[PDB]
C-alpha cells in the first residue's frame, strides 16, 4: 500500500503530537510508476500540495475539486456493487494519501464533505452514466455558488464598509481580499492599502503586485513593525481559512497579532469569509490543531552564514514552524460573508440555517 | 590635541555609518574613555567651560545618531559627576520641601583629580555590571519554567546561563526580522545545554499563552518607565499583558535616558528597505512605499519588573533613579 | 494509465545479458506491466520471435518496416497509445530512480520531461536557475558560430547555467498532444534531433513546458562499439543489486 | 393619499394619544395608507410604500420611524410572496397588519411584565432619559409592592429626565435629578442600569440618546449590569463600526449635536424585548431568521 | 596591505545631460540638495578608500572651488583627495594613459565616475581580487562590481542594459555586450572551448560602474591608444584570448545599493531611490556633508523638512517629499513624490507631482507641474501647466496661459533649447 511518511528533525514536546514533514521527502520514490493504488491525478495533486506549487485555501480547494472530477470521469463500478458505496469507499485511501502529502484545510474538509453527502445521495437506480454526470455538475456548481457568487455578494457588501480616503491594512494573501479591494477601486472608491506580510513563505508579496497592477496605492512592511502603522489605518480587512462555531477565526499565524494590536489602537477588524468555510468544530488555541512546516525554512542567510545551519547538530535545539493560529471572537467586530455583515457569534445561526 | 580631535571624528563617523562597537557596554566603555580624555587634554579653567565643551561634544555625538540614546546617556552621567564633584569642593532637585525651603566660575586645582577617580570608579562598575545582573537569576526562574526572549541581548543570556547551571527550564526564542539575531541566540543557548525553540514572530500570540514569563532586554528606557526595543517588542509586551504574563526587562542602569515620549518620528531607527523588499522585484518597487523601522516604543504599562546591577525595580520608581543618576538641567543638553 | 511504456529499436544482446533486458528490468522494477516494443526489420523481423522467449511479466511486440525513424516509429504504434508516453531505447544501462523524473513531468504539469547525465558535434543545453527547467538546446550544426538566446528568454529567465558536455539518456515523458502534433505534421523524422529540439524553441511564444534532471551516477553505453565494454565493465558492479 | 394628509395623519395620530411611541404611530399610517391606495399592482404598491415611508422619515428623523418602514416592508413583501394575485393579497394584508398592530400593542405591557423581575427591593436603579418603558417596567416593579430608588440623567438637549421624574413622583417614587456629567460619579450608588432604545443594530448594540454610551461604558468600568428595553419593531440591519459610521439621518435634526449614539454589545448585558429576555447575540439571529 | 587608492572622474565626455550641462557641470547636478560628487566621495570615503585622485576636464574650475569648500578637503579627511585637470582629456583611456604617464597609482585602485551612488563596501571583493592574483600570479587585471537586479527596475535604462557571460565557479568574465535595440544576443562558442561547464549567462546584474584595477589595466590603455572608454578595454581584451590572456573576474552584490546618474530617466529613479532610503545609510536626514543649509528632520511616509520652512495652511504633503532650508510653500497646495531645494517660494493651489525644483525656484499660484525639472532660479507665472516630461533650465521664464508640450525642453541658449525662451512660449 502507500508507506507513511517519515516525520523529520525533532518537534517541541508542546507539538510532538502533530507531524512534521521535510519538503525535499515525497511519499512518491516509494510509490510505483505508473501509479496503480493512488488514482494518477491524486498523486500530481499530492506532490503539488507536498511542495507548495499551490498554497491558497479556495486555490487548494478547486484543485482538490478539480482532481475529483478527473476521478469520477475515470471511474467505472465494479458487477455487483453500487456507486454509492463503491467510490465513497475507494476515495478514503486517496484522502489518506493527501493527507499524508499535507494536512487538508477546512476549505477541502467542507468540499470532501459535500462531496461525500453527494455521492451517497446518488441512488442505485441510477444510470452510471447519469451519475458521473451529475456528480460532475454539482460539482461544478458547488464551485460556482461557493466561490464565485460569494465573493461577488462579499465584494458588494464591503463596498458599502470602504470610504473615500480610509486607509486598510491587509495580511499575507487572500483572493477574497484582493478581490474586494480591487473592485472597490473600480467602482470610485479612492483610499491605500497597507500591505503586511511575514517569514518565511511571504505570501503577502503576491497580494502587493495585484494592488500595483490594479492603481490601488499600496504600503509594503513586515508584521514586527505593524504596531508602528496601525495608527493611521482606518479599518483592517483579514481573510480566513476557517470561522469555527465559537467564532473564532483560524488564519494564518500573525493574524491574532494583528487583531490585538489593531484592538491596541482602536481600529475596527473585519473578516470576509464564504460560509463554506465554516466548521463545526471549535478550537481554543494553536496548539491542539495545527500543521508544522518544513523547519529548515527557517534557515535565512544573514551576512554571509546561515546561523540554523545543520541545526540539528545541537540536541537541545529545536525549530517550530507553525502555520496556523486563532483569534478570539473578543478581537473581531465584523464578518463580512454572502449573507451580509453579521457579529462573530452569529456564526453558528450560519451553521444552522446553511445546513437545513 | 590631534590625536582627541582625530579620535573624537572616529567616533562620530562610526556612530553615522553604523558598526562600530556591537555590544553596548563596549559602547558605554569607548564613550567614558572619551570622555576622560577630553577631560584631560582639553584645557579650561573653571568648570562651567567644562560644562559647555563636554555639552557641545554631546551635542555632536547625539547628533549623530540620536537612536543610541547611550553615548548621551554617558555624557550626561559625566556632566552630572562634574557637578557633584563641583559642588562637593566648593559648596554644601527640585521638590515640595525645597520650593518652601529653598556659580561654577571658580576654580579648584584638585577637582580633576577627583573627576578622572569618579569617572574610573563608574567604569569600574560599569565593568561588572553583566555578572551583577546574572547573579540574580535564580531569584526569578523556577524549576521547568517556560522563558520567552525575543532577538539576541547579550545580558538576558548571561541571565539564561547562569540560571541554568541550577535549573532546567526551556527558552523560546522569537527571531526579530528582518534581522534575524534570535538564531544567534537560539543556538548559543543550545550550546549552553538549554532545549530552545526557534520562532518567527508572527507566532508571538500564538504560544504566548504556553509561556511563563517574558524576558527581554531594551535599547532605552525612558523617564516614564517606557522601553525603546528592537521592534516587534509592542506586540510581545501586548500578547503578554493579554494573558498578565509578568514580562521582565534585564537592562544595565547605563540605558536609562531622561527623555520622554513626546519626541516623534526619530525615536525609531528607519534603514533601507532592501531588509524587508528585496531590490530584485523590479518595477512594482515603483510605486510601494516600504519602511523599515528598528526600534518600538512600549508603554510603561506593559513592563513588570526591571533588573538591572542594582536589583530589582518597579516602572513607577524609575522617575526616582532617573532623579539619581542626571541632574534635571541636562536633559536638554 | 498516467504512462505507457514504448521501447525503441530500428537491438543486438552486446553483453552479459540482452542489451534490451536492462531497460525492460528498469520498467519492471519501477512499476510497469506492458511494455510496446518495436523491433526492427531491416536486418530480420525476428526480434518477436527471440523476445517470445523472454521471462518479463508482459510484452507486446510490433515488427516494424524497413527503414524508419523515431518520429516515423511512434507514427507507427499511433493506435497503441492512448495516454502519456514514456519512450526508452534498448541502449539504456543506468539505475535512475525514476521517480526523479517522472516526477518532474507530475508536479508541474510538463509537456515533456527528460533524464540527462554528466559527461565523463557537442550538444549546448541551457537551464534555468533550478536546474529543472530546460530553456535552450543547440547542435553546432545548425549554428554558424554563434550561440543566439532571443531577448524575451533573458527577460522571463535572467539566469542560464550553460552545460556544454552532457550525455542524452534518450528517456523522454511525453503528452499525448504532442504526438497528436506529430500526426498533424509529419515532416520531423527523429525526436532527439528535431522535436525536442523544436519543442524548447515554441517554449517561448496553452503554454508549454519541458524540463531535464541531471544525474551523476551513471548513463547508457553509447551505440557504437567504443563505449560497448565500459557497459560491461559497469555491469558486474550494477549485476548485483540488480 | 396624498403627502400633505399622509403627514397630517402622522402627526394627528401622535398627538391623540401621546402615549403611542413615534413607530407605532408610522406604522398605523402606512397601514392606513395601504388600506386607502386604489391600486392594482404589487410593484406601485412597493413604490407607493417606499415613498411613503421616505416622507415619514423626512418628517422626523427617528430610527424606530424607518425601523418600522422597513418591518412594514419585509411584511408587505412576506404576504406578497404568500399569496400571487394582488386582490387576495390585499386583504391578508390588511388583517394581518390590524393584528401586528395589536401585538405591538401589547408589547410595551409584555415587556415591563418580563422585566419587572430584575430590580429587587431596595434597589438603586439609574435611567438615562425619558423612556416610556422603562416608565411601564416601574410602574409594574411598584404595583408588585418592592421599594426601590431611581436616579435619572437631566438629558441636556432637551430635558426629558426632568419629564420622567416628575412622572416617577406622580407615583410617589423616590428619585433623584443629577448633571449629565453626574454619571460616573453616581454610578457606584446604583446596582444596575435601565435604558430604553431607539433603535436596536445587527450586531446586538443600541442607538440611544447621546448619553448612553459613556453611561454604558462607566458601568461596565465599574462591573454593574447594564439592562435595555426595547420593543421588536426597533430592530435594523445596521452595523455602526464606530459613532462615525451611524447615518447622519439619525444624528442631527431630531457647535455639533447629535441626537443619538451607539452602544456596542459587549457594553451590554441582557436586553429586554417582547420576545423575551435575550442577549445581544440573539437580535442578529432574528433578522438572519426574517430575511431568509 | 598598501593603502587603497581611487581614481575619480569628474567629466562625463557624453553629452546626454544638454542643455543643462551647458551653465553647470553634471558632476555638480543636485539630486537631493546634494551634488554627485559628493555622493560620490562619501561612497569613496566610507569604503576604505584613503586615497583618492580626481580628474577634470569640463568647467573644471567650479568643480575644484566646489571640492575645496566640502567637508573631504579638510585636514580632518581621512581620504585624500587630489585635483588633477587637463583641458587635453577627452575619454577615460586618456584618463588612464595620463595616470599611467604619472605613475600614480601603485597596486589595486579603483576605478569610478564622478557621478556614482552608492553604499558598498569592496573590502570583500578586493580580498577577492588579491587572493586569485596571489594565486594565479597576476594574471588578473580587473574585477567589475554589479548589483543583481530586475530588467523590468526602473534603474535599468535601456541604454545601459549589459548582458554578460561568466565563469560560475571561479567568477571569471568571458562575454560583455550591451543590448541597445537588440531582440537577439549572440554569443561565440570559443567561450565554451574554453570550459565545457561553469558558462552562465546572466541578464539580471546592473553596472554600478564601479571597478577594482591593478596598473597593469593602466599599462594596457597606454598600449592600446585605441581604447577611449572602459568597453572598449573590456571588448578588447575579451576577443584577444588567445594571447596574453589578462583574465577579468567580477563580483556581485545582492544587499548594497550602486547606480550612475548618466541621463534624466536615471536622475529621477536615482533621486527616488535616495529619498526613499534605498542608499542608507546615505538619506537626505544623515547630512553626511557637514553643511548647516542641508539639514532637515524625517518624519512619517517620508517627509524631509528643513528649518524655516513654515508651510501654509491647508496644505499637503503626501509623502516622499524633501524641502530646503527657507522654501516658503503658499495654501491649499499638494506636493508630492518631489525634491525641493532650498530658498524657494511656491504660491497656492498648486499641485506638485515627482517633480523637481532646484533652490531659487518661484512658482506662481494655481500651476499644475507634473514629472518635471525646474533648475536654478527658475520662474513660473499664473495658470501655467507642465505636462510630464518637461525640462526648464537655468532662469527660464514661463509666461502666463500656455500648457507645455509633454517633452518641452527650454533653456536660455537657443540651439539645443527645443523652445528658445525668455518670457514664455509663443515665440
Amino acid at each position: 500500500q502507500v508507506p507513511t511518511r517519515k516525520d523529520y528533525g525533532s518537534k517541541v514536546s508542546l507539538f510532538s503530537h502533530l507531524p512534521q514533514y521535510s519538503r525535499q521527502n515525497s511519499l512518491t520514490q516509494f510509490m510505483s510508476i505508473p501509479s496503480s493504488v493512488i488514482h494518477p491525478a491524486m498523486v500530481r495533486l499530492g506532490l503539488q500540495y507536498s511542495q507548495g506549487l499551490v498554497s491558497g485555501s479556495n486555490a487548494r480547494c478547486i484543485a482538490l475539486l478539480r482532481a475529483l472530477q478527473q476521478v469520477i470521469q475515470d471511474y467505472t463500478t465494479p458487477p455487483n456493487e453500487e456507486l454509492s458505496r463503491d467510490l465513497v469507499n475507494k476515495l478514503k485511501p486517496y484522502m489518506s494519501f493527501l493527507t499524508q502529502c499535507r494536512p487538508l484545510s477546512a476549505s477541502m474538509h467542507n468540499a470532501i464533505k459535500f462531496l461525500n453527502k453527494e455521492i451517497t445521495s446518488v441512488g442505485s437506480s441510477k444510470r452510471e452514466e447519469e451519475a458521473k454526470s451529475e456528480l460532475r455538475a454539482a460539482i461544478d456548481r458547488y464551485v460556482q455558488e461557493k466561490i464565485v457568487l460569494a465573493a461577488q455578494a462579499i465584494s458588494r457588501f464591503a463596498y458599502q464598509k470602504i470610504s473615500n480616503g480610509d486607509v486598510i491594512l491587509v495580511y499575507g494573501c487572500s483572493s477574497l481580499v484582493s478581490r474586494i479591494l480591487q473592485e472597490a477601486w473600480t467602482e470610485g472608491r479612492r483610499f491605500r492599502v497597507v500591505v503586511v506580510d511575514s517569514r518565511p513563505w511571504l505570501e503577502g508579496r503576491h497580494t502587493l503586485r495585484s494592488l500595483v497592477h490594479a492603481g490601488v496605492p499600496a504600503s509594503y512592511l513586515l508584521i514586527p513593525a505593524a504596531s508602528y502603522v496601525l495608527p493611521e489605518v482606518s479599518k483592517v480587512l483579514l481573510g480566513a481559512h476557517a470561522l469555527l462555531a465559537n467564532g473564532s477565526v483560524m488564519s494564518r499565524v500573525g493574524t491574532a497579532q494583528l487583531a490585538l494590536v489593531a484592538r491596541a489602537h482602536n481600529v475596527p477588524v473585519l473578516v470576509c469569509c464564504e460560509t463554506y468555510k465554516f466548521c463545526e468544530r471549535v478550537q481554543t488555541d494553536a496548539f491542539v490543531s495545527n500543521e508544522l512546516d518544513d523547519p529548515d525554512d527557517l534557515q535565512c542567510k544573514r551576512g554571509e552564514h546561515v546561523a540554523l545551519a545543520n541545526w540539528q547538530n545541537h540536541a537541545s535545539l529545536r525549530l517550530l514552524n507553525l502555520v496556523y493560529d486563532v483569534t478570539p471572537p473578543e478581537l473581531v467586530d465584523l464578518v463580512i460573508t454572502e449573507l451580509g455583515m453579521i457579529p462573530c457569534s452569529s456564526v453558528p445561526v450560519v451553521l444552522r440555517v446553511k445546513s437545513s | 590635541g590631534s590625536e582627541l580631535s582625530e579620535r573624537i571624528e572616529s567616533f562620530v563617523e562610526t556612530l553615522k555609518r553604523g558598526g562600530g562597537p556591537r555590544s553596548s557596554e563596549e559602547m558605554a566603555r569607548e564613550t567614558l574613555g572619551l570622555l576622560r580624555q577630553i577631560i584631560t587634554d582639553h584645557r579650561w579653567s573653571n568648570a562651567g567651560e567644562l560644562m559647555e565643551l563636554i555639552r557641545r561634544e554631546g551635542r555632536r555625538m547625539t547628533a549623530a545618531q540620536p537612536s543610541e540614546t547611550t553615548v548621551g546617556n554617558m555624557v550626561r552621567r559625566v556632566l552630572k559627576i562634574i557637578r557633584e564633584e563641583y559642588g562637593r569642593l566648593h559648596g554644601r532637585q527640585e521638590s515640595l520641601h525645597k520650593l518652601l525651603t529653598s556659580d561654577f566660575s571658580f576654580h579648584y586645582a584638585q577637582l580633576q583629580s577627583n573627576i578622572i577617580e569618579a569617572i574610573n570608579e563608574l567604569l569600574v562598575e560599569l565593568e561588572g555590571t553583566m555578572e551583577n545582573i546574572a547573579a540574580q537569576a535564580l531569584e526569578h526562574i523556577h524549576s521547568n519554567e517556560v522563558i520567552m526572549t525575543i532577538g539576541f541581548s547579550r545580558t538576558v543570556e548571561a541571565f539564561l546561563k547562569e540560571a541554568a547551571r541550577k535549573r532546567k527550564f526551556h527558552v523560546i526564542v522569537a527571531e526579530c526580522a528582518p534581522f534575524c539575531q534570535g538564531h544567534e541566540m537560539a543556538v548559543n543557548l543550545s550550546k549552553a545545554g538549554i532545549e530552545t525553540t526557534v520562532m518567527t514572530d508572527a507566532a508571538i500570540f500564538a504560544v504566548m499563552s504556553r509561556v511563563n514569563k517574558v524576558i527581554i532586554g531594551t535599547k532605552t528606557i525612558l523617564a516614564n518607565g517606557a522601553l525603546r526595543a528592537v521592534t516587534g517588542t509592542h506586540t510581545l509586551a501586548l500578547a503578554a499583558k493579554h494573558h498578565s504574563t509578568p514580562l521582565i526587562v534585564c537592562a544595565p542602569m547605563f540605558k536609562l535616558s531622561p527623555q520622554f515620549p513626546n519626541e516623534e518620528d526619530s525615536f525609531h531607527k528607519f534603514v533601507a528597505p532592501e531588509e524587508v523588499l528585496p531590490f530584485t522585484e523590479g518595477d512594482i518597487l515603483e510605486k510601494v512605499s516600504v519602511h523599515c523601522p528598528v526600534f518600538d516604543y512600549v508603554p510603561p504599562e506593559l513592563i513588570t519588573l526591571f533588573i538591572s546591577n542594582i536589583g530589582g525595580n518597579a516602572p513607577s520608581y524609575i522617575y526616582r533613579l532617573m532623579s539619581e543618576l542626571y541632574h534635571p538641567d541636562d536633559h536638554v543638553l | 494509465m498516467e504512462f505507457q511504456a514504448v521501447v525503441m529499436a530500428v537491438l543486438l544482446p552486446v553483453g552479459n545479458k540482452p542489451l534490451i533486458w536492462y531497460p525492460l528490468n528498469l520498467l519492471e522494477r519501477v512499476g510497469f506491466e506492458e511494455v510496446i516494443v518495436v523491433t526492427t526489420r531491416d536486418v530480420q523481423k525476428a526480434l518477436c520471435a527471440e523476445f517470445k522467449m523472454k521471462m518479463k511479466p508482459d510484452i507486446v511486440c510490433i515488427p516494424d518496416d524497413a527503414d524508419m525513424g523515431t518520429a516515423d516509429s511512434l507514427r507507427y504504434i499511433y493506435p497503441k497509445l492512448k495516454t502519456d508516453v514514456l519512450v526508452l531505447s534498448c541502449d539504456l544501462i543506468t539505475d535512475v530512480a525514476l521517480h526523479e523524473v517522472v516526477d518532474l513531468f507530475r508536479a508541474y504539469d510538463a509537456s515533456l520531461a527528460m533524464l540527462m547525465r554528466k559527461g565523463q558535434q557537442r550538444d549546448f543545453i541551457g537551464v534555468d536557475s533550478t536546474g529543472k527547467r530546460l530553456l535552450f538546446m543547440a547542435n553546432e550544426a545548425d549554428l554558424d558560430e554563434e550561440l543566439v538566446i532571443k531577448g524575451s528568454i533573458l527577460q522571463k529567465h535572467p539566469r542560464i547555467r550553460f552545460h556544454t558536455g552532457l550525455v542524452d539518456a534518450h528517456l523522454y515523458c511525453l503528452k499525448k498532444y504532442i504526438v497528436d502534433f506529430l500526426m498533424e505534421n509529419g515532416s520531423i523524422t527523429s525526436i532527439r534531433s528535431e522535436l525536442i529540439p523544436y519543442l524548447v524553441r515554441k517554449q517561448f511564444s496553452k503554454s508549454l513546458d519541458i524540463y531535464s534532471f541531471i544525474k551523476e551516477a551513471n548513463t547508457l553505453n553509447l551505440a557504437p562499439y567504443d563505449a560497448c565494454w565500459n557497459a560491461c565493465r559497469g555491469d558486474r558492479w550494477e549485476d548485483l543489486s540488480r | 393619499m396624498d403627502d400633505k394628509e399622509l403627514i397630517e395623519y402622522f402627526k394627528s395620530q401622535m398627538k391623540e394619544d401621546p402615549d403611542m411611541a413615534s413607530a407605532v404611530a408610522a406604522i398605523r399610517t402606512l397601514l392606513e395608507f395601504l388600506k386607502r391606495d386604489k391600486g392594482e399592482t404589487i410593484q406601485g404598491l412597493r413604490a407607493n410604500l417606499t415613498s411613503a415611508i421616505e416622507t415619514l422619515c423626512g418628517v422626523d428623523s427617528s430610527v424606530a420611524v424607518s425601523s418600522g418602514g422597513e418591518l412594514f416592508l419585509r411584511f408587505i413583501s412576506l404576504a406578497s410572496l404568500e399569496y400571487s394575485d394582488y386582490s387576495k393579497c390585499k386583504k391578508i394584508m390588511i388583517e394581518r397588519g390590524e393584528l401586528f398592530l395589536r401585538r405591538i400593542s401589547l408589547s410595551r405591557n409584555k415587556i415591563a411584565d418580563l422585566c419587572h423581575t430584575f430590580i429587587k427591593d431596595g434597589a438603586t436603579i439609574l435611567t438615562h432619559a425619558y423612556s416610556r418603558v422603562v416608565l411601564r417596567v416601574l410602574e409594574a416593579a411598584v404595583a408588585a409592592k418592592k421599594r426601590f430608588s431611581v436616579y435619572v440623567t437631566e438629558s441636556q438637549p432637551d430635558l426629558s429626565g426632568k419629564k420622567m421624574a416628575k412622572a416617577l413622583c406622580h407615583l410617589n417614587v423616590p428619585v433623584t435629578v443629577v448633571l449629565d456629567a453626574a454619571v460616573g460619579y453616581i454610578m457606584e450608588k446604583a446596582d444596575l442600569v435601565i435604558v430604553g432604545a431607539e433603535g436596536v443594530v445587527e450586531n446586538g448594540g443600541i442607538i440611544n440618546k447621546i448619553g448612553t454610551n459613556q453611561m454604558a461604558v462607566c458601568a461596565k468600568a465599574q462591573n454593574k449590569p447594564f439592562y435595555v428595553v426595547a420593543e421588536s419593531f426597533k430592530f435594523v440591519r445596521l452595523f455602526p463600526l464606530n459613532q462615525q459610521d451611524v447615518p447622519d439621518k439619525f444624528k442631527y435634526k431630531a457647535e455639533e449635536h447629535p441626537w443619538v449614539d451607539y452602544t456596542a454589545p459587549s457594553l451590554i448585558t441582557l436586553l429586554f424585548t417582547d420576545l423575551g429576555v435575550l442577549t445581544p447575540s440573539a437580535v442578529s439571529d432574528e433578522l438572519i431568521k426574517l430575511y431568509l | 596591505p598598501p593603502p587603497l587608492q581611487a581614481v575619480l572622474v569628474a567629466d562625463s565626455f557624453d553629452r546626454r545631460f544638454f542643455p543643462i550641462s551647458k551653465d553647470q557641470p553634471r558632476v555638480l547636478l543636485p539630486l537631493a540638495n546634494v551634488a554627485l560628487i559628493d555622493y560620490t566621495l562619501e561612497f569613496l570615503t566610507a569604503t576604505g578608500v584613503q586615497e583618492t585622485f580626481v580628474f577634470c576636464c569640463w568647467k573644471a574650475a567650479q568643480i575644484k572651488e566646489h571640492l575645496l569648500k566640502s567637508k573631504w578637503c579638510r585636514p580632518t579627511s581621512l581620504n585624500v583627495v587630489r585635483i588633477i585637470t587637463s583641458e587635453l582629456y577627452r575619454s577615460l583611456g586618456d584618463v588612464l594613459r595620463d595616470v599611467d604617464a604619472k605613475a600614480l597609482v601603485r597596486s589595486d585602485f579603483l576605478l569610478v565616475y564622478g557621478d556614482v551612488i552608492s553604499n558598498i563596501n569592496i573590502t570583500r571583493a578586493l580580498e577577492e581580487h588579491r587572493l586569485r592574483r596571489k594565486l594565479e600570479k597576476n594574471v588578473s587585471v580587473m574585477t567589475m562590481i554589479f548589483k543583481e537586479s530586475s530588467p523590468s527596475h526602473p534603474t535599468r535604462c535601456h541604454e545601459d542594459n549589459v548582458v554578460v557571460a561568466v565563469d560560475s565557479t571561479t567568477n571569471r568574465v568571458l562575454h560583455f555586450q550591451k543590448t541597445q535595440g537588440l531582440r537577439r544576443f549572440a554569443f561565440p562558442l570559443s567561450l565554451f572551448q574554453g570550459s565545457s561547464d561553469g558558462v552562465e549567462v546572466r541578464y539580471d546584474l546592473l553596472d554600478c560602474h564601479i571597478s577594482i584595477c591593478s596598473p597593469q589595466v593602466a599599462q594596457l590603455f597606454t598600449d592600446n591608444f585605441d581604447y577611449q572608454t572602459r568597453d572598449d578595454f573590456v571588448r578588447g581584451l575579451l576577443v584577444n584570448e588567445e594571447i596574453l590572456g589578462n583574465q577579468i573576474h567580477m563580483h556581485v552584490t545582492a544587499k548594497e545599493y550602486g547606480a550612475r546618474v548618466s541621463n534624466l530617466h536615471m536622475y529621477s529613479a536615482v533621486c527616488a531611490d535616495v529619498i526613499r532610503r534605498w542608499v542608507y545609510p546615505l538619506t537626505p536626514e544623515a547630512n553626511f556633508t557637514d553643511s548647516t543649509t542641508q539639514s532637515c528632520t524625517h518624519s512619517r511616509h517620508n517627509i524631509y523638512r528643513g528649518p524655516e520652512v513654515s508651510l501654509g495652511h491647508g496644505s499637503i504633503l503626501e509623502e516622499n517629499v524633501l524641502l530646503g532650508s527657507g522654501t516658503v510653500i503658499g495654501s491649499n497646495c499638494f506636493i508630492t513624490n518631489s525634491v525641493i531645494g532650498p530658498g524657494c517660494h511656491i504660491g497656492d493651489n498648486v499641485v506638485l507631482d515627482q517633480t523637481y525644483l532646484w533652490q531659487g525656484v518661484r512658482v506662481a499660484a494655481g500651476a499644475q507641474i507634473h514629472q518635471s525639472l525646474l533648475c536654478d532660479n527658475a520662474e513660473v507665472k499664473e495658470r501655467v501647466t507642465l505636462k510630464p516630461r518637461s525640462v526648464l533650465t537655468s532662469q527660464v521664464v514661463v509666461g502666463p496661459n500656455i500648457t507645455l508640450p509633454e517633452g518641452s525642453v527650454i533653456s536660455l541658449h537657443p540651439p539645443d533649447a527645443e523652445e528658445d525662451e525668455d518670457d514664455g512660449e509663443f515665440s
